């Protein structure tokens, strides 16, 4: 029965800080590394850092250096992200988001988000949007720019919703996902079929490559669907 | 002629317990008053047979099995336990026929600011299997991310140095081990 329960929504005032919360339960919390993601202008997908539960190890994007401090509370099984000096860059939706290793791999349980207001490796989603009908076959292309092999995943944004893993090691479907989504490539570029359009697929598709940190995201690629 | 436990028992350096050490003796006799009696033991206790028919028995050989852990630890050295110890470094098995020897050795394996020779298992991908050694060394890999050998967050060598100060508590101060498995 797996929750991650983030914390509420933010307003704050230019220049101030904010710590938000994502209390996790119905696994053992020490088992699995936690990860907050940002998402804003643009729309796209910003890894931000991890934190290990067990050590409290961390890793933080060195975009953000200085933004942001993360913890853990044994105590009551929770994540914590600490952010530093807001600017208007900094009103965002923040996700607390599971590493799933080693049974799944990538983000396998993303929480709700919370909206706050106030060498490298590049995943490049050539369309940012296409057009179907239902029962059509589509398919969607990210080309990473270092070898990342089968170190990819594909998640999905249903609008107001957050994103939910659906292909992780280029290849394998996630628990409980639809046959009609299948993944394919290896090396740099990667393709997301999806077979048998359905009226809910309606939605936002990203891919992440995990081969090194930082992680990193495509812009996305709206899909929308049309039939009477 | 009774066994020569000396060797294990008495030895001068002593393994850790993620390369524990493994004697075996052949054709002897084990009395458990005579070696019971011998020192100064905080931990005795015996699985599967008994400890007064202990030379009332015969068997091939015996395994020695023997290591330095910390004080907290030694309840880890018994069947179906569970913890770094005995899930990385040594299991017993559920059906052990055998017993188990411990006792407080600060003054040899500790050094004023460490005795930094005693290492032990952190991780490991699996359960060892009752009596499984392993000293690999790789990189042992926390998250999706591949490591590449290389250490890093969620990236830890899977060994490290137990602290064994001859201030600590007797809580984390080393153990001597001595593991009698009869097969």
């Amino acid at each position: 029965e797996v929750q991650l329960q983030q914390s509420g929504p933010e307003l704050v005032k230019p220049g101030a800080s904010v710590k938000i919360s994502c209390k996790t339960s119905g696994y053992t919390f020490t088992e699995y590394t936690m990860y907050w993601v940002k998402q804003s202008h643009g729309k796209s997908l910003e890894w931000f850092g991890g934190i290990n539960p067990n050590n409290g190890d961390t890793s933080y994007n060195q975009k953000f250096k200085g933004k942001a401090t993360l913890t853990v509370d044994k105590s009551s099984t929770t994540a914590y992200m600490d952010l530093r000096s807001l600017t208007s860059e900094d009103s965002a939706v923040y996700y607390c988001a599971r590493d799933g290793y080693p049974y799944y791999f990538a983000m396998d349980y993303w929480g709700q988000g919370t909206s706050v207001t106030v060498s490298d490796i590049v995943m490049t989603q050539s369309q940012k949007f296409m057009s179907t009908s239902v029962g059509d076959r589509v398919s969607v292309t990210c080309k990473a720019s270092q070898n990342v092999d089968t170190n990819v995943a594909w998640y999905q944004q249903k609008p107001g919703q957050s994103p939910k893993g659906l292909i992780y090691s280029a290849s394998h479907r996630y628990s409980g996902v639809p046959d009609r989504f299948t993944g394919s490539g290896s090396g740099t570029d990667f393709t997301l079929t999806i077979s048998n359009v359905q009226s809910e697929d309606l939605a936002d598709y990203f891919c992440q490559q995990y081969n090194t940190y930082p992680w990193t995201f495509g812009g996305g690629t709206k899909l929308e669907i049309k039939a009477a | 002629n009774l066994c020569p436990f000396g060797e294990v028992f008495n030895a001068t350096r002593f393994a850790s317990v993620y390369a524990w050490n493994r004697k075996r003796i052949s054709n002897c006799v084990a009395d458990y008053s005579v070696l019971y009696n011998s020192a100064s033991f905080s931990t005795f206790k015996c699985y599967g047979v008994s400890p007064t028919k202990l030379n009332d028995l015969c068997f091939t050989n015996v395994y020695a099995d023997s290591f330095v852990i910390r004080g907290d630890e030694v309840r880890q050295i018994a069947p179906g336990q569970t913890g770094k110890i005995a899930d990385y470094n040594y299991k017993l098995p559920d059906d052990f026929t055998g017993c188990v020897i411990a006792w407080n050795s600060n003054n040899l394996d500790s050094k004023v600011g460490g005795n930094y020779n005693y290492l032990y298992r952190l991780f490991r991908k699996s359960n060892l299997k009752p009596f499984e050694r392993d000293i690999s060394t790789e990189i042992y890999q926390a998250g999706s991310t591949p490591c590449n050998g290389v250490e890093g967050f969620n990236c830890y060598f899977p060994l490290q140095s137990y602290g064994f100060q001859p201030t600590n508590g007797v809580g984390y101060q080393p153990y001597r081990v001595v593991v009698l498995s009869f097969e």
